[PDB]
C-alpha cells in the first residue's frame, strides 16, 4: 500500500548542541508527505530485496522483534564483504562479512499457534561465513520484548545512511497509541551506531524469522521510506530537542517559512 | 598620528588582547588496544614458507611498550618513524610473524638476493612495512634440533614473488650467532581500502578553568576561558554553538560534563592626552575591559577608575560636575586641570548637561524683557573639495 | 584579529596588503564619532536645564504622562518607558550589561562602544526641553527663558495660527478636555500596538544582521580546502598551506570591505534622519512653525519631544477645524458709492444679513467702519 | 627579472592590489561627495532663506530672532555672520488674560 | 543566474562564497520598495480624489 509520512524521519544530522534556535541543514532526510511502501509481514512470505537508493527510512509496529536484522551490500552472495546486522532479543551481532546468503534465510518459527510451544522447524538463517574482514558484537542487553499485545507501543523508527565509508545508524524507541496506520505527531531520531564500515552498499534486505494449509498469517507490517537530499529548517527548544521541523521544498508557504 | 605633537584629544592605539597561559589537551580513554602482545608472545609461529598473517584493526597500535623494550635486537622501520608512527593513522595493519634461521634475516632485506626470499615470503622494493626481529635461540631451539623449519626452499616449480638450501642440521642451544633461530615479524600495513581505524594513543593533559588557555577537545581547537556550564547536552551532543554558528560550550571527553567557553578578553587601547605643549602626562583607557586583568598586558597603576566604558588608568576620579572636554564614554569625560593646589593632573568626572534652573512659573506671572542685545554669530559650512582626475592606467 | 584570529603566519601575510585594515577602522571610528555628535545634535539643545515647579497648574492642560516620575529609578516619563519597553533588542545586550559586552560577535574582534551620552541624560535632555517649553513658551529658545500661564502661551499660539485668543479664553476648558483625551489615546495606541516603532526596530535589527552575516562570513572556504586555518595549517606543509590562507585572506577581507561599505551608506541615511530630526526639534519644540505638514498635520500649536532607544518621538499638537457651515460670500460691500474691503476676515451672509468674520472660526460681527477699510469706487 | 611565460602572475597580483585600492579610494570618495553634496545644499537654502530674506524658522539662521545675515566666502566653503536679536532684561509683572 | 547562468559547477563553486548572492539580493530589492517608498510619499499626500 502506497502509504503516506506526515512528520516522520526526522534525525539529529549532527552532534551539535542548539537552544531557542531555527537552524537549517541541507542534508539526506525524508520528504514531509511521501509515498511510502507498505508491507505484510508475515505461503506468501514478503521479504524482497528492495534497493537502497542513499538512505533508507525503516518503521514498524512488531513486537518481539519480528524483523530480526538487515542485510547490506552489493552482491549479497559472499562474493564481496557484505553487512549483517542481524539483531537477536539480546543483543545485536553487527557483521560485515563475505557470509553466504541463503535464498530463504528465515528462522521459521510456528510458535504459540496450534501446538502451544516454541518450536524450530529450521535454522538455515545462517548458511556459512566462508571469508570475513571485520565483526563487532554489542553488549548482551535486553530490549522491551516480552509478549504484550495491549496497545502497541513499539514504533521503531530506523534510518540507514553510507556517506564516505561510514554507516550511520539513527533511531529512536516512540511509543504510540493507535495500532493503525502510521500515527500523527513528531519525534526526532538519536544517532545510535556509527561504523568505519567503508564498504559499498547497493541494496539492502529484510529479516524474518516466521505448512501453508489454514496458515494464520502474522499481524505485523514494515515501511519502507527513502531519504533524498533536501533542505529542512529544524527548531532547537531550551533543551535542544528538535521539537519542529519544515520542508522548505514542500509547497509555497514552507518555502516562505524557511527564506 | 606619525606626528611629533599630538593635539587634544583621545586616539586609538595598539589593540590589547590576553594571550594565552597554557595549552591544554583532552582526548577520550585509549582502551581498544590492538593484539600487539599476543602477536608478539606467541608460543611459535608456522613455517617461513606458511607465514601466518592476522588482522590487525579498529584498535590503538600503540608502540611505547613496544619499541622501549629492551628484549628486541633488531627493529627498522624503512617506511616511517617511530617518532611519527603515533601521530600517524593506518587504515589496516597485518602481522606477518615466523620463525626463520640467523642467516636467512639477510635474505628477508628486500631485493635482495637467494631463490628463498621468493619463495618464502618476498619483500617488494616499495615495502613500507615495519620489520621487527629479535633472537629466540632458548625458545626455538631443541636439544635435539628443531627440523619443522626445513630449508628445502629449492622447488622446481618456480614461485614468482608474492604469487599469492639444506645447510640447516638442528636447532640447538649451542648454535653460534647467526644460525640460532630467529622470530621475525612484519608490520605490513595498506591504505585505500577503507576509513582510517588504527591511530597511535592520544595523550591527555588536566583539566583548568578560568584561566585563557589553548584547548583541543577531540580536534576541536580554539582559545578560550573554560568554565562550569548549566547547559544540558543530549547524551550524543559534543559541541554546543551559538546563533552566529561559533562554538560556545564544548564536553570534556574524559569527564562527561559541559564547559561553557568566553573568547579571551580584548579590546582597544585609548590614550587620552591633553595637548602636547600644555604638557607630556596621560591617561590610557582599556575598552571595555575591567583592570582585574589589565596588568596582564603603568602595570603599578595607583589610579584605577573602573567606568562602564573600560577600566582608566592614570587619570584621578571627582565627583564634580563640568562640561565634558575631552570625551570617554558611558557618560565620562577627561579634562586636564589643577588643584587638590598645582599638581596639573588628569581628572574623570560624569558630564554635567549645564547649570540646574527653575522657572518661576505661575498661573499669573509674566516675564518682559525691557532691553535687548544684537548678537552676530558665525557658522560654517564645507561646500566643495578639491576636484581629482586619477588615470586608473 | 578578525581575519587571522592567533595566527602569526595569517597576520605575516596580511602585512602584504598592509594598510587596508587602517583604513577600515579609520571608516568605523569615523562612523561612531559621527553617532554621538547626531545625538548631541538633536538632543543637547538647552543651555540650561529647566524643571517644572512643584504644583502643576497648567489652566486645566495635564501633561502627567509626559513629564519626569521621580518614582521610578530612571528618570522617564510614563510614554517613555513604554517606548523603552517596545522597542526590543535581537542579538544580546549592547545597555544593562553589567559584564563583557555578552555577544557572538564578541568571539572574533568585534566590539560595540557604549554611546557618549547615556538614557538617564537622553531623559534629562528631554525633561529639559519639555519643563522649558511648558513655562515658558518658545522663549527660552532664543534667550533667557521667561514665565508665562500656560493659557496664555496656549492664546499666543492660537493667535499664531490665525484664530483670536478670545477663542481659547472661551473654550479653554473644552480644548483642555481634548487635548488631555489625546494624550491619554496616543498612549493607549503605543501601548497595545506594536508596529508604531517599526523604524528603530528596523534599525536595530539591520544592525544585527549585518553583525550576523559578517560573523558567518568566517566559516566559508572561498575555494581552500577547508575554513580553519589551524586546520589548513596542521594538515598541509607551509609552501602549500600559504596558498590556502592567502585565499580565505581575500575572502574575510572582502567580507569586511562590504561591511563597511553597507554601514557607510547606513549612516549616511541615519545622519540624514538625524538632521531632519534636529530641524524638527529646533522648529516645532523650540517655536512654531507655520511650515504645512512639518509638525504634524494641521495648524501647527506645538511639540513635546520624548526620547526613544536610538531616536526620539514628537507628539505634534495641532489645531484642526471640526464642522463647517455654507454660507454665501462677497469680495466687498457697497454703502455710499465706496467699496469697503474687510480688514481680517471675511464677508458672509446666513441667508438675509451680512457679516465680516475670521477665516478659520464661525465668528459673526457686525460690518462696521472699524472692521472694513474702504478703497476705490462700486464699479470697480 | 622574469621572463614573459612567468611574469604574468606577479603582474597580476599587482594589478589586483591596485585594482582594489583604486575601486576602494573612489566609493569612499563617492560617498564624501554625497555628504558634501548634503552641506551644499544645505548651505545654498541658507543663502537663499537667511541673507536674501528674513527667516522664521527658528535656529536655523543662528540663536535668537533672527534680523539678517551676511556671506563671507571661505576656502571650500562659506561663513554666515547671523545677526540676531536678543531680549536681555526682564522684569516681571502680574498678567490677567 | 548573472554569475554562473545555468551551470550547476559553477553554482557549487559559488555556494563556497558564503551570502555574498543573498546579501546583494537584499540590496536590489530594498533600493526597490524604496523607489514606490517615495513615490508614494511624494504623491499620495490626499486621502480623497
Ligand atoms: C441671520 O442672522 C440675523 C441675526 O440673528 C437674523 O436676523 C434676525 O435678527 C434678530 C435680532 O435683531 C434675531 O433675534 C430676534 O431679535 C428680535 C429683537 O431684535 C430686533 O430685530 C428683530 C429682527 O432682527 C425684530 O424682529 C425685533 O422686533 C427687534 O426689533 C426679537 O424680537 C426676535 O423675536 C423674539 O426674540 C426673543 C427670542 O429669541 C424674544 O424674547 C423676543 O421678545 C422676540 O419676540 C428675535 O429674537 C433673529 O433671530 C434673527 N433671525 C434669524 C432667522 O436669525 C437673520 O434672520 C438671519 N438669517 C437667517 C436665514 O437665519
Ligand atoms: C493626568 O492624567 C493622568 C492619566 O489619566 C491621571 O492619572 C490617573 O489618576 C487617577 C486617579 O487620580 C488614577 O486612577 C487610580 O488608579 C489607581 C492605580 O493604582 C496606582 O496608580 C494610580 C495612577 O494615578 C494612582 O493614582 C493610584 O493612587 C495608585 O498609586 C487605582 O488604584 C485607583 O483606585 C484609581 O482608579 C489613574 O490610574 C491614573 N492614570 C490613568 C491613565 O488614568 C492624572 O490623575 C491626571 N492628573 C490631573 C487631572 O491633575
Ligand atoms: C465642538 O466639538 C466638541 C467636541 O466634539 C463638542 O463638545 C462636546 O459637546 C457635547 C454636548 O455639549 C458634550 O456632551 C455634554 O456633556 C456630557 C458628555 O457626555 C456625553 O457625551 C456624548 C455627547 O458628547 C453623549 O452622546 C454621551 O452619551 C455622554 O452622555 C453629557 O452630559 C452630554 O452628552 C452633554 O451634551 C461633550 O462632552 C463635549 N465633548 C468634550 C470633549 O467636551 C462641542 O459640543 C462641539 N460644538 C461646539 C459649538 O463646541
Ligand atoms: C526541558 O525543557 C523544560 C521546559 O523548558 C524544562 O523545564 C523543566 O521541566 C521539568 C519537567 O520534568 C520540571 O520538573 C518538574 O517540576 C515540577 C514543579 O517543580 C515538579 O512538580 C515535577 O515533579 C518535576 O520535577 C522542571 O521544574 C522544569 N524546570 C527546570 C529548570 O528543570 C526542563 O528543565 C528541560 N529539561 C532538561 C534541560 O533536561
Ligand atoms: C611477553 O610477556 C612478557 C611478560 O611476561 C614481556 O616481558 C616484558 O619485557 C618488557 C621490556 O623488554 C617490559 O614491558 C613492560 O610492559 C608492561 C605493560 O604491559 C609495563 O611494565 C611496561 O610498559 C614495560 O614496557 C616488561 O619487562 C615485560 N612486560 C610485562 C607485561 O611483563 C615480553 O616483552 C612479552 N613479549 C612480547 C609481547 O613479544
Ligand atoms: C576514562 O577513565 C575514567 C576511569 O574510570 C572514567 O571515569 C572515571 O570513573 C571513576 C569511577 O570510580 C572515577 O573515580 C571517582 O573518584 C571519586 C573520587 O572522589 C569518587 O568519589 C567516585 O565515586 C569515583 O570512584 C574517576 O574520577 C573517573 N575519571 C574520569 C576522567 O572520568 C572515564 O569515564 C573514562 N573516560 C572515557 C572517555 O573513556
Ligand atoms: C518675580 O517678581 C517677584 C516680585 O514681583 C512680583 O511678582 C512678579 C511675578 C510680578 O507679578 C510682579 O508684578 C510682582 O510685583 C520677585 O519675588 C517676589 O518678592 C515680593 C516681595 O517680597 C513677594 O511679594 C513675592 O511673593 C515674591 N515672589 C517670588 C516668586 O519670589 C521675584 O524675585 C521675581 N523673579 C522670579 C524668578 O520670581
Ligand atoms: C543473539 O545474540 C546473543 C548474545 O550475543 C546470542 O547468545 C550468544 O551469542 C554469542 C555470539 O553470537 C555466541 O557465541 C553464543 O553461542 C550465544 N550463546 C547462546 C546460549 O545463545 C544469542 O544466541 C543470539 N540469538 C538469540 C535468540 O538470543
Ligand atoms: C577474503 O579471502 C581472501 C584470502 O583468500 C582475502 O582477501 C584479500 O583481502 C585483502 C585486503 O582487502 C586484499 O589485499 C587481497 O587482494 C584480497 N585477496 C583476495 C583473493 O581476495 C581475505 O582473507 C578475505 N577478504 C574479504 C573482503 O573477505
Ligand atoms: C562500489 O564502491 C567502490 C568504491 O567505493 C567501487 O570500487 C572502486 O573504488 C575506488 C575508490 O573508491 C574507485 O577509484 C574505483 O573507481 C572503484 N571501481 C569502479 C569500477 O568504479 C566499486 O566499483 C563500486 N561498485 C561495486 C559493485 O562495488
Ligand atoms: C565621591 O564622593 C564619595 C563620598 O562618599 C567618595 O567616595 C567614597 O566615599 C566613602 C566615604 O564617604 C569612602 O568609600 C571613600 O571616602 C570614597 N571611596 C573612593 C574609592 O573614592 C569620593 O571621595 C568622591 N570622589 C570620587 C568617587 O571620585
Ligand atoms: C571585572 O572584575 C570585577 C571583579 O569584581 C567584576 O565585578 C563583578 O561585577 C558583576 C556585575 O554586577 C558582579 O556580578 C560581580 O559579583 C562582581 N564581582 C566579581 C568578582 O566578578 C566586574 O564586573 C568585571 N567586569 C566585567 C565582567 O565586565
Ligand atoms: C502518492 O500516493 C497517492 C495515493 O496513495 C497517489 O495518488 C499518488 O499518485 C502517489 N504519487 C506518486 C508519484 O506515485
Ligand atoms: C505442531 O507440531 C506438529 C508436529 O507434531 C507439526 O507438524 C506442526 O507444524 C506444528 N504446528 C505449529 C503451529 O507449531
Ligand atoms: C603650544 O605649543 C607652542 C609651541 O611649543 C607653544 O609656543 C605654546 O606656548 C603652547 N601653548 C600652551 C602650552 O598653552
Amino acid at each position: 500500500a502506497y502509504t503516506n509520512s506526515f512528520t516522520r524521519g526526522v534525525y539529529y544530522p549532527d552532534k551539535v548542541f542548539r537552544s531557542s534556535v531555527l537552524h537549517s541543514t541541507q542534508d539526506l532526510f525524508l520528504p514531509f508527505f511521501s509515498n511510502v511502501t507498505w508491507f505484510h509481514a508475515i505461503k506468501r512470505f514478503d521479504n524482497p530485496v528492495l534497493p537502497f537508493n542513499d538512505g533508507v527510512y525503516f518503521a514498524s509496529t512488531e513486537k518481539s522483534n519480528i524483523i530480526r536484522g538487515w542485510i547490506f551490500g552489493t552482491t549479497l552472495d559472499s562474493k564481496t564483504q557484505s553487512l549483517l546486522i542481524v539483531n537477536n532479543a539480546t543483543n545485536v551481532v553487527i557483521k560485515v562479512c563475505e557470509f553466504q546468503f541463503c535464498n530463504d534465510p528465515f528462522l521459521g518459527v510456528y510458535y504459540h499457534k496450534n501446538n502451544k510451544s516454541w518450536m524450530e522447524s529450521e535454522f538455515r538463517v545462517y548458511s556459512s561465513a566462508n571469508n570475513c574482514t571485520f565483526e563487532y558484537v554489542s553488549q548482551p542487553f535486553l530490549m522491551d520484548l516480552e509478549g504484550k499485545q495491549g496497545n502497541f507501543k513499539n514504533l521503531r523508527e530506523f534510518v540507514f545512511k553510507n556517506i564516505d565509508g561510514y554507516f550511520k545508524i539513527y533511531s529512536k524507541h516512540t511509543p504510540i497509541n493507535l495500532v493503525r496506520d502510521l500515527p500523527q505527531g513528531f519525534s526526532a531520531l538519536e544517532p545510535l551506531v556509527d561504523l568505519p564500515i567503508g564498504i559499498n552498499i547497493t541494496r539492502f534486505q529484510t529479516l524474518l524469522a516466521l505448512s501453508s494449509s489454514g496458515w494464520t498469517a502474522g499481524a505485523a507490517a514494515y515501511y519502507v521510506g527513502y531519504l533524498q537530499p533536501r533542505t529542512f529548517l529544524l527548531k532547537y527548544n531550551e533543551n535542544g530537542t528538535i521539537t519542529d521541523a519544515v520542508d522548505c521544498a514542500l509547497d509555497p508557504l514552507s518555502e516562505t517559512k524557511c527564506t | 598620528l606619525k606626528s611629533f605633537t599630538v593635539e587634544k584629544g583621545i586616539y586609538q592605539t595598539s589593540n590589547f588582547r590576553v594571550q594565552p597561559t597554557e595549552s591544554i589537551v583532552r582526548f577520550p580513554n585509549i582502551t581498544n588496544l590492538c593484539p600487539f602482545g599476543e602477536v608478539f608472545n606467541a608460543t611459535r609461529f608456522a613455517s617461513v614458507y606458511a607465514w601466518n598473517r592476522k588482522r590487525i584493526s579498529n584498535c590503538v597500535a600503540d608502540y611505547s611498550v613496544l619499541y622501549n623494550s629492551a628484549s628486541f635486537s633488531t627493529f627498522k622501520c624503512y617506511g616511517v618513524s617511530p617518532t611519527k608512527l603515533n601521530d600517524l593513522c593506518f587504515t589496516n595493519v597485518y602481522a606477518d610473524s615466523f620463525v626463520i634461521r640467523g642467516d636467512e634475516v639477510r635474505q628477508i632485506a628486500p631485493g635482495q638476493t637467494g631463490k628463498i626470499a621468493d619463495y618464502n615470503y618476498k619483500l617488494p622494493d616499495d615495502f613500507t612495512g615495519c620489520v621487527i626481529a629479535w633472537n629466540s635461540n632458548n625458545l626455538d631451539s631443541k636439544v635435539g634440533g628443531n627440523y619443522n623449519y626445513l630449508y628445502r626452499l629449492f622447488r622446481k616449480s618456480n614461485l614468482k614473488p608474492f604469487e599469492r638450501p639444506l645447510q640447516s642440521y638442528g636447532f640447538q642451544p649451542t648454535n653460534g650467532v647467526g644460525y640460532q633461530p630467529y622470530r621475525v615479524v612484519v608490520l605490513s600495513f595498506e591504505l585505500l581500502h577503507a576509513p582510517a581505524t588504527v591511530c597511535g594513543p592520544k595523550k591527555s593533559t588536566n583539566l583548568v578553568k578560568n584561566k585563557c588557555v589553548n584547548f583541543n577537545f577531540n580536534g576541536l581547537t580554539g582559545t578560550g576561558v573554560l568554565t562550569e556550564s548549566n547547559k544540558k547536552f543530549l547524551p550524543f551532543q559534543q559541541f554546543g554553538r551559538d546563533i552566529a554558528d561559533t562554538t560556545d560550550a564544548v564536553r570534556d571527553p574524559q569527564t562527561l560534563e559541559i564547559l561553557d567557553i568566553t573568547p579571551c578578553s580584548f579590546g582597544g587601547v585609548s590614550v587620552i592626552t591633553p595637548g602636547t605643549n600644555t604638557s607630556n602626562q596621560v591617561a590610557v583607557l582599556y575598552q571595555g575591559v575591567n583592570c582585574t586583568e589589565v596588568p596582564v598586558a603603568y602595570s603599578t597603576g595607583s589610579n584605577v577608575f573602573q567606568t562602564r566604558a573600560g577600566c582608566l588608568i592614570g587619570a584621578e576620579h571627582v565627583n564634580n560636575s563640568y562640561e565634558c572636554d575631552i570625551p570617554i564614554g558611558a557618560g565620562i569625560c577627561a579634562s586636564y586641570q589643577t588643584q587638590t593646589v598645582a599638581s596639573q593632573s588628569i581628572i574623570a568626572y560624569t558630564m554635567s548637561l549645564g547649570a540646574e534652573n527653575s522657572v518661576a512659573y505661575s498661573n499669573n506671572s509674566i516675564a518682559i524683557p525691557t532691553n535687548f542685545t544684537i548678537s552676530v554669530t558665525t557658522e560654517i559650512l564645507p561646500v566643495s573639495m578639491t576636484k581629482t582626475s586619477v588615470d586608473c592606467t | 584579529m578578525y581575519i587571522c584570529g592567533d595566527s602569526t603566519e595569517c597576520s605575516n601575510l596580511l602585512l602584504q596588503y598592509g594598510s587596508f585594515c587602517t583604513q577600515l577602522n579609520r571608516a568605523l571610528t569615523g562612523i561612531a564619532v559621527e553617532q554621538d555628535k547626531n545625538t548631541q545634535e538633536v538632543f543637547a539643545q538647552v543651555k540650561q536645564i529647566y524643571k517644572t515647579p512643584p504644583i502643576k497648574d497648567f489652566g486645566g492642560f495635564n501633561f502627567s504622562q509626559i513629564l519626569p516620575d521621580p518614582s521610578k529609578p530612571s528618570k522617564r516619563s510614563f510614554i517613555e518607558d513604554l517606548l523603552f519597553n517596545k522597542v526590543t533588542l535581537a542579538d544580546a545586550g549592547f545597555d544593562i550589561a553589567a559584564r563583557d559586552l555578552i555577544c557572538a560577535q564578541k568571539f572574533n574582534g568585534l566590539t560595540v562602544l557604549p554611546p557618549l551620552l547615556t538614557d538617564e541624560m537622553i531623559a534629562q535632555y528631554t525633561s529639559a526641553l519639555l519643563a522649558g517649553t511648558i513655562t515658558s513658551g518658545w522663549t527660552f529658545g532664543a534667550g533667557a527663558a521667561l514665565q508665562i500661564p500656560f493659557a496664555m502661551q496656549m492664546a499666543y499660539r492660537f493667535n499664531g495660527i490665525g484664530v483670536t485668543q478670545n477663542v481659547l479664553y472661551e473654550n479653554q476648558k473644552l480644548i483642555a478636555n481634548q487635548f488631555n483625551s489625546a494624550i491619554g489615546k496616543i498612549q493607549d495606541s503605543l501601548s497595545s500596538t506594536a508596529s508604531a516603532l517599526g523604524k528603530l526596530q528596523d534599525v536595530v535589527n539591520q544592525n544585527a544582521q549585518a553583525l550576523n552575516t559578517l560573523v558567518k562570513q568566517l566559516s566559508s572556504n572561498f575555494g581552500a580546502i577547508s575554513s580553519v586555518l589551524n586546520d589548513i595549517l596542521s594538515r598541509l606543509d607551509p609552501p602549500e598551506a600559504e596558498v590556502q590562507i592567502d585565499r580565505l585572506i581575500t575572502g574575510r577581507l572582502q567580507s569586511l570591505q562590504t561591511y563597511v561599505t553597507q554601514q557607510l551608506i547606513r549612516a549616511a541615511e541615519i545622519r540624514a534622519s538625524a538632521n531632519l530630526a534636529a530641524t524638527k526639534m529646533s522648529e516645532c519644540v523650540l517655536g512654531q512653525s507655520k511650515r504645512v505638514d512639518f509638525c504634524g498635520k494641521g495648524y501647527h500649536l506645538m511639540s513635546f519631544p520624548q526620547s526613544a532607544p536610538h531616536g526620539v518621538v514628537f507628539l505634534h499638537v495641532t489645531y484642526v477645524p471640526a464642522q463647517e457651515k455654507n454660507f454665501t460670500t462677497a469680495p466687498a460691500i457697497c454703502h455710499d458709492g465706496k467699496a469697503h474691503f474687510p480688514r481680517e476676515g471675511v464677508f458672509v451672509s446666513n441667508g438675509t444679513h451680512w457679516f465680516v468674520t475670521q477665516r478659520n472660526f464661525y465668528e459673526p460681527q457686525i460690518i462696521t467702519t472699524d472692521n472694513t477699510f474702504v478703497s476705490g469706487n462700486c464699479d470697480v
